[PDB]
């Protein structure tokens, strides 16, 4: 995605579900059809309220209670041409927001353009048949945050590369305090 | 002395009257009374030192190792 | 005859019954083993022990605290269990004297073994010991001094007592430093004795002198995501609400409809309920919100949009300490803000300690709560430093409650022994002999204190005994050079509460252990 | 260092070496904690601190 | 003992309690009934323990807040109906208790449990209550005092109530025993 | 003589009984309180003495000389909220076996929410139940509440706000002893609470035990408490 | 119900009246039975506490026969018909006996349905004896005699 | 031995001297399985199949009688003693002590909501720990107690022993069947 507006949502894009024990009681085939129809309408209204802000990249927090992204919501987001990345972890939220400038949205009502983060590119780059990375390059209002990607030919040299880089960073930290 | 009935029949055929008669014991008569009296005497001679103001206590340790120091005969026994 | 050595055994397989001499044998050897274990930790030059647990974790501790050492040992002797429980009770009552009481009980039982060997009934012994305990209590009470009236003299006694408590512990390296800490930490309570108010954070790294008592308060919790990170003139709401998928406590309540549209309307109603709750909160006019329980994503977003710092998951202890340090009221209902008191601190920021970030409340309003940051090179150093600080704070709290003080360095024990000696030489019979043994144990306490440094314990205790017989009731051990001196001048003073409890608990446990003439064990499980 | 499991670690860090090889001796475990404290406070020098401690004790 | 049994000389009509402690001559026969105290709840000590001409309600009735039936399911869609249902459970119980109270019975025995609410209710009315009484002790109380055991509290006439000249709760060797004498 | 005016023959008997025990170090102090205990709790018409009315509680710490008789009750609990006051003089006590929570039928029940109005009605019902409980407790005139079944955050804070110190999770036996001692009646629901069903205690205090964090509640200075506690 | 039963309450009134309705129904059932003249009821299944209450009220002797063969043989004995419903019996469905009583033969308690006529559909031989083995052997001898007849 | 023990006659002589010591049936097929074939069975078999079918029908009707509740319900502390300590005789009880706050507790409650319908014979209850136990520690949830006749049969306590956030509705089912409460038909997969 070029000229990416990114939104990080902490709510779920799936059939409605109250915090209480809810049930939908059917006693007529009319209700049976209306159930699916109204579910589609709910999900479509959600993806429309997301699309209308100009968002084209969508990060979705991880939800273990209920489905954070139904296949219907995925279909609608795809047709709206919005890149969607789910299973974001609840510990990376402060990091992601500090990096991009996004603001986490926990209720669709407050999903406005002012809660997005403008990046100059967001791509999923292949690591020559060794996995894939979702890299966001460029960010307006860039944060006091940076990421280092550590490559290597075996997990042991990689692990010691990580440790060595940590040693160098801790040296520069030992230099920021007690400047001697 | 014990082991209840021991005859095994005069003819030579098995004589089994009580279940586990071979594993069971029995004491009869004056020797039973004497055993009772020795047991009671042991218990009483244990307790008699915890009697009166100058009586001393006993330190009981349970199955899991908790300690109880007492002079109360009911608690001791 | 006898219970065990009888022609018939009266017990289940695995039980046993130790009689008169064998019972006193096991009792005395076990108690004296416990005592010889816990001594050598006694006094300024006492050395630490290693608590190399054999569990699947193999916990490792380095302690000079007698209570901890005895708690963390596998004891099988019942008399030793008695002494262990006695030290635990000492640690509960006051925070010091667990090694002094353990050593005292063990020495009393050693002397009682000697006396039983002399063919004396342990009733004449217990009688004489009760008489000696009376005499010792009166001598202690008569020597005690109270300075709680004079504020400056009270400050001096508090500093001296904290110093005397930390002298024996690993903090004697930087005693003065930690002395000041402990004193300030107990004075910030403003008369209260709540030691749960004093929070101690142990941060690995740094030297032991890098430890300090924060002028404000520190909390190891997190701020929300889109919420501020610095707040001046903070108005604070301390709460114990749900803010976590908050459900109406009616449990039979269930959403039962015929249309997903209604399910969505009811979901929106739930969200609107949470929003109205947050609005009721904000109607208090706050900038910081601390919740005992979690704060889910939607109220997090609301507090962020409102510009409020929402600290979550603070525990019951955390919220109590925050209420004490800021002045707020722990609330769970927000329909009457005029009744909810808010907390105030000049500043709430985020600070770095080691490699972890913490919330720093500075300029707090009340201060009747504290945070002490303990730095150290090893987790064992940190645990022993915290244990020693707990000792010092417990003793200073006990003194603020009861300002009575009594001089240490063996002055108190020697004085009590002198009173017991006067009583003994004026008393007829073998009770005089048991009084003399009581006095010997009291004397054997400073003897051990001196041994642990490497001085002529016999010479020094002889000088002290002669002085206290002469009338110099303030003569005690000066452990810097290894001489005798004036405890009043050197600042070696203890809490009368602590010394009296030491005496009484030791004499009491020795009495109960001496009344035993039979040990009837049951088949172990 | 091949731990109890099949987890392998090739390392030059003193803190990592020490905390990956269960030492089973109170003083050695204290040295592990020392290397940990140096890793916290400074981040490098975790071998030097352990060597200095061992040397001070060999001098004692 | 045997000269009191009526015509079948039932052994179940002779009660034999064994109270550890005391001498054989301290043993006794009560021309009446006696049985051990039965798992009293809170408020039982607030109850009185001696009555001088009590009327006795013998019941097979569970007196406590309980599911009106195990296969019973309440369904309401209104908080007013919720409140009404709560108060309805309470009124059911309190109605049982009020019927038991108005029968004149100052002593109440149930073969089934008597909850803490009922215990405290009877304590406030200065009545005595004992639940979980064993079936045999109940039948003996019936044959001695002269009433009938009632599974329903809706017809508690003096015809079905029992009566004795003295009721007491006394200590017998470490145990507490209720005596209808 | 077994009268309450000449307790010397009874103190002599009790001292003889306690002569052989380790507590003879406080011989008469122990004997006296045993006598007073049995005299406090007894139908003295040569009738029985129910020991359930004597609560024998022990707490490590202190001295044997601290063992005493409390003509009232001791509980192993503290006030429910940490900011409530730790002392209450001339305490009017409401003894309750109802948890301060929204009512719940014992029968299997399902309250159905079918509309946003049903949800809001449920919400306000919960709010108003909590407020109505606290208002009913206040209107009786009580200065202290003692529940048997614990309560929740809203009820706890409303008690604090309304200046109603409260204890929760008190046991059935202790609830009974508090009722017997304070002269109060045990109440199963708030609607049944009145100023006459209340007990009176001349002192309700929270007591500490040094460096422990453990608190106990003493209720004493009752008028004619037929219950008693021996604190060892 | 054979399918499944749930008491669906929706009003405090139904809740207050359900149990009273249950007992009033039981009282009606047993009073219809007693008013047919029945003084003895023999049920092959269980007995409910309320039904027992009302049987005692209306002076009916209740007997419970766990076995089904025992019930069939009792029906043959007394001239009755086993009713699968708790409906009062018609003049033909009822059985009669010159006496029905509880007695104690030895240690054993027994319920006796005894005719006075020297006839009937079933006759019982009460075997007394000092040993269970002896009585089983005498029962075998009785079987031999009956098979000979 | 002096020589290697192998297929030789010397070892055999030594051994002789004393050295060198030397669909099954309609009986198991369920109601569904019985319908599956019906025709397969021979009529001579079908005579006893009638009896086995009546037996299985009786067993199924018994289980229908036994499935009282089949759904998760919440009890307060006050009635706990009646619901758990004095539950139905021989009825397996599973109590989930939980606070709504902890998400792992909510996951366990969802899994229990599923298992309740899956296992209508077992009683499934849930309760707030602070409201069941006076001052139940915060970091000691979720707590799964397994009860029988008022006696505790099992206690999976802790936010770590229970089986981690990856806990599906399968490994919990097995953990509950460890004490033999719900009696699932599988093994511990994860
Ligand atoms: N400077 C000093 N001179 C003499 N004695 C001291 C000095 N500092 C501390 N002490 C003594 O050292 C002892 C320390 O005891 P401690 O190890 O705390 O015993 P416990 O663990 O039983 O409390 C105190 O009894 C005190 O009398
Ligand atoms: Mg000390
Ligand atoms: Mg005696």
């Amino acid at each position: 995605v070029e000229k990416a507006k990114i939104g990080l949502i902490q709510f779920c894009l799936s059939a409605p579900k109250t915090d209480m024990d809810n049930q939908i009681v059917v006693s007529d085939y009319a209700q049976m059809d209306r159930v699916l129809r109204e579910e589609r309408a709910y999900i479509l209204n959600l993806v429309k309220q997301i699309k209308k802000t100009g968002c084209n990249v969508l990060l979705i927090q991880k939800s273990i209670l209920r489905d954070a992204l139904s296949d219907l919501a995925l279909h609608f987001l795809n047709k709206m041409k919005i890149m969607v990345i789910k299973d974001i972890e609840r510990e990376d939220i402060e990091f992601i927001c500090k990096t991009i400038g996004t603001k986490p949205v926990a209720h669709i009502d407050q999903f406005t353009a002012d809660m997005l983060g403008s990046a100059e590119l967001a791509e999923e780059v292949n690591l020559n048949g060794s996995g894939k990375l979702l890299k966001i390059t460029g960010c307006a209002s860039p944060g006091k945050t940076v990421t280092i990607v550590v490559r290597g030919s075996n997990k042991l040299v990689i692990e010691e590369a990580e440790r060595s880089i940590h040693d160098a960073l801790c040296v520069i930290r030992c230099l920021v305090k007690k400047r001697a | 002395a014990s082991m209840g009935t021991l005859a095994f029949d005069e003819y030579g055929r098995p004589f089994l009257i009580i279940k586990d008669q071979d594993r069971k014991s029995r004491l009869m008569g004056l020797e039973a009374l004497k055993s009772h009296i020795m047991a009671a005497k042991a218990v009483a001679n244990t307790m008699r030192t915890s009697l009166g103001p100058n009586g001393l206590d006993k330190m009981m340790v349970d199955k899991d190792g908790d300690v109880t120091v007492t002079n109360d005969g009911a608690t001791i026994l | 005859a006898s219970l065990s050595l009888a022609p018939v055994n009266i017990f289940k397989a695995g039980a046993d019954e130790e009689r008169a001499e064998t019972a006193r044998l096991t009792s005395f050897i076990g108690a004296i083993a416990i005592g010889d274990l816990v001594k050598s930790t006694l006094g300024p030059k006492g050395m630490d022990k290693i608590l190399l647990s054999s569990g699947r974790d193999a916990s490792l501790m380095v302690t000079n605290d007698g209570a901890t050492i005895l708690k963390n040992i596998g004891v099988d002797n019942p008399a030793a269990k008695v002494l262990v429980d006695m030290s635990r009770v000492q640690d509960d009552e006051v925070g010091d004297g667990t090694t002094s009481v353990t050593v005292l009980a063990a020495e009393l039982l050693r002397e009682a073994e000697s006396l039983i060997a002399k063919k004396i009934h342990p009733q004449t012994i217990i009688a004489g010991w009760r008489e000696a305990t009376k005499a010792a209590r009166e001598a202690l009470l008569s020597s005690a001094v109270d300075h709680g009236s004079d504020e400056v003299k009270f400050r001096q006694d508090l500093m001296n007592i904290a110093g005397t408590t930390l002298s024996s512990k690993l903090l004697t390296h930087h005693k003065d430093h930690f002395t000041k800490l402990a004193v300030e930490a107990v004075l910030r309570l403003k008369g209260s004795g709540n030691l749960e108010a004093i929070h101690i954070i142990k941060k690995l790294g740094g030297s032991l002198a890098d430890s300090y008592l924060d002028e404000g308060f520190l909390l190891d919790k997190k701020i929300g995501v889109n919420q501020p990170k610095r707040i001046e003139n903070a108005k604070i709401l301390i709460a114990n609400t749900g803010m976590d998928t908050d459900k109406i406590k009616i449990f039979g309540s269930r959403v039962r409809v015929d249309s997903t549209a209604k399910v969505a309307e009811i979901e929106h109603a739930e969200k609107e309920k949470m929003k109205e709750k947050v609005e009721r909160i904000l109607k208090h006019g706050i900038n910081c919100f601390i919740n005992r329980q979690l704060i889910y994503n939607y109220p997090e977003q609301l507090f962020g949009a409102a510009g409020v710092m929402a600290i979550e998951h603070a525990d019951f202890a955390g919220v109590e300490r925050l209420a004490l340090v800021t002045g707020g009221e722990i609330a769970s209902t927000f329909d009457h803000p005029e009744l909810v008191k808010l907390g105030s601190c000049k500043l709430i920021e985020e600070v770095m300690i080691g490699e972890d970030k913490l919330i720093h409340f500075s300029g707090v309003a009340l201060g009747e709560a504290c945070t002490i940051v303990l730095r150290g090179a090893t987790q064992q150093i940190l645990d022993e430093a915290e244990r020693s600080l707990h000792d010092a704070l417990c003793v200073l709290a006990q003194t603020v409650k009861d300002s009575r003080t009594v001089y240490g360095g063996g002055c108190s024990e020697m004085l009590m022994a002198h009173a017991v000696t006067q009583l003994a030489n004026r008393t007829p019979g073998k009770e005089a002999v048991a009084m003399e043994s009581y006095a010997k144990a009291l004397r054997m306490l400073p003897t051990i204190i001196a041994d642990n440094a490497g001085y002529d314990s016999a010479d020094l205790v002889a000088q002290l005994r002669a002085a206290h017989s002469e009338g110099n009731t303030t003569a005690g051990l000066d452990m810097r050079e290894g001489t005798i001196g004036d405890m009043a001048i050197l600042g070696i003073t203890e809490s009368f509460q602590v010394k009296r409890q030491v005496l009484l608990s030791a004499a009491e446990a020795a009495e109960v252990i001496l009344r035993v003439d039979n040990i009837i064990k049951a088949a172990p499980r | 260092i091949q731990d109890g499991k099949g987890d392998v670690t090739i390392t030059n860090d003193g803190a990592t070496i020490l905390k990956q090889m269960q030492v089973l001796h109170p003083a050695a475990r204290m040295l592990v904690e020392l290397s940990k404290a140096q890793d916290i406070e400074a981040g490098d020098g975790t071998t030097s601190v352990v060597i200095i401690a061992g040397s001070l004790l060999d001098s004692c | 003992a045997v000269m009191m049994l009526d015509d079948l000389l039932q052994l179940k009509m002779i009660g034999i309690k064994k109270v550890q402690g005391g001498a054989l001559e301290d043993s006794q026969l009560v021309a009446g009934v006696a049985f051990k105290k039965t798992f009293s709840y809170a408020g039982f000590e607030m109850q009185p323990k001696k009555y001088h001409n009590p009327k006795i309600a013998l019941l097979n009735v569970e007196l406590e807040l309980k599911a009106e039936k195990d296969n019973a399911e309440i369904r309401v869609h209104t908080v007013e109906d919720y409140q009404a249902i709560v108060d309805a459970e309470w009124n059911i119980l309190y109605d049982k208790l009020e019927k038991i109270h108005h029968s004149g019975a100052k002593v109440v025995l149930s073969k089934l449990p008597i909850g803490d609410v009922a215990t405290q209710y009877f304590a406030d009315r200065d009545m005595f209550c004992a639940g979980r009484v064993p079936e045999e002790d109940l039948k003996r109380t019936m044959m001695a005092c002269g009433g009938s055991i009632q599974t329903s509290v809706n017809a508690l006439s003096a015809d079905v109530l029992g009566r004795c000249q003295v009721f007491e709760e006394t200590q017998i060797g470490g145990e507490r025993y209720n005596f209808f004498t | 003589l077994v009268d309450i005016k000449d307790t010397e023959p009874l103190i002599q008997t009790a001292k003889t009984t306690l002569g052989s025990k380790v507590v003879n170090s406080c011989h008469r102090q122990m004997a006296e309180i045993a006598v007073n205990a049995v005299l406090t709790v007894a139908d003295m018409e040569r009738r029985d003495v129910d020991f359930e009315l004597i609560k024998v509680e022990g707490k490590v710490g202190g001295r044997l000389e601290d063992t005493k008789l409390i003509k009232g009750v001791i509980v192993d609990k503290d006030f429910s909220h940490p900011q409530m006051p730790k002392k209450v003089e001339d305490a009017k006590i409401a003894i309750l076996t109802c948890p301060f929570e929204p009512p719940k039928p014992k029968t299997k029940h399902k309250l159905d929410v079918t509309s946003v109005e049903d949800y809001k009605a449920l919400q306000k019902y919960e709010k108003e139940k909590f407020e109505e409980m606290i208002q009913q407790i206040k209107e009786t005139g009580a200065n202290l509440a003692i529940c048997q079944w614990g309560f929740d955050d809203e009820a706890n804070h409303l008690l604090l706000q309304n200046n109603l110190p409260a204890v929760r999770w008190v046991g059935g036996p202790e609830i009974e002893l508090i009722a017997i001692a304070t002269g109060g009646r045990i109440v199963p629901r708030f609607s049944e609470l009145t100023a006459e069903k209340l007990g009176f205690a001349g002192l309700v205090q929270e007591i500490s035990f040094g460096t422990t964090k453990d608190k106990m509640l003493v209720i004493e200075q009752c008028k004619n408490s037929r219950a008693v506690t021996i604190f060892i | 119900t054979e399918t499944k039963g749930t008491v669906l309450i929706k009003t405090a009134e139904e809740l207050m009246n359900f149990s009273k309705g249950e007992e009033n129904l039981m009282d009606a059932q047993v009073k219809a039975i007693a008013d047919t003249g029945a003084n003895v009821v023999v049920t092959g299944g269980k007995v409910a506490d309320m039904a027992l209450h009302y049987a005692n009220k209306y002076n009916i002797m209740l007997v419970r026969l766990n076995s089904k063969w025992d019930l069939r043989r009792l029906c043959k004995t007394v001239g009755a018909t086993a009713l699968p419903r708790l409906t009062p019996p018609v003049l033909e469905e009822m059985g009669h006996c010159d006496s029905v009583y509880l007695s104690e033969v030895g240690d054993t308690q027994v319920v006796v349905f005894k005719h006075e006529k020297e006839d009937g559909a079933i006759s019982t031989i009460v075997l007394r004896g000092s040993t269970d083995n002896l009585m089983d052997d005498i029962e075998r001898a009785v079987d031999d005699g009956v098979n000979t007849f | 031995m002096q020589d290697p023990n192998a297929d030789t006659e010397w070892n055999d002589i030594l051994r002789k001297k004393g050295i060198l010591p030397p669909v099954k049936t309609y009986e198991d097929m369920t109601l569904e399985e019985l319908e599956d074939h019906e025709d397969e069975f021979n009529e001579e078999d079908e005579r006893a199949i009638e009896m086995y079918r009546r037996r299985r029908l009786a067993e199924w009707k018994a289980t229908k009688l036994k499935n009282k509740f089949g759904e998760v319900l919440e009890i307060s502390g006050k009635d706990y003693v009646q619901e758990v300590t004095k539950a139905g005789e021989g009825l397996w009880v599973i109590l989930h002590l939980y606070k709504q706050g902890i998400p792992l507790c909510a996951l366990i409650n969802q899994h229990l909501s599923g298992l309740a319908r899956k296992f209508p014979d077992v009683k499934f209850i849930k309760a707030i720990s602070t409201t069941c136990i006076p001052n139940y520690p915060d970091r000691n949830l979720p707590t799964i107690f397994v009860y029988l006749e008022g006696d505790i049969k099992a206690q999976f306590i802790g936010p770590l022993v229970f089986g981690g956030m990856n806990l599906t509705r399968d490994e919990l089912e097995w953990k509950l069947s460890e004490s033999g409460a719900i009696m699932t038909d599988l093994e511990e997969n994860p």
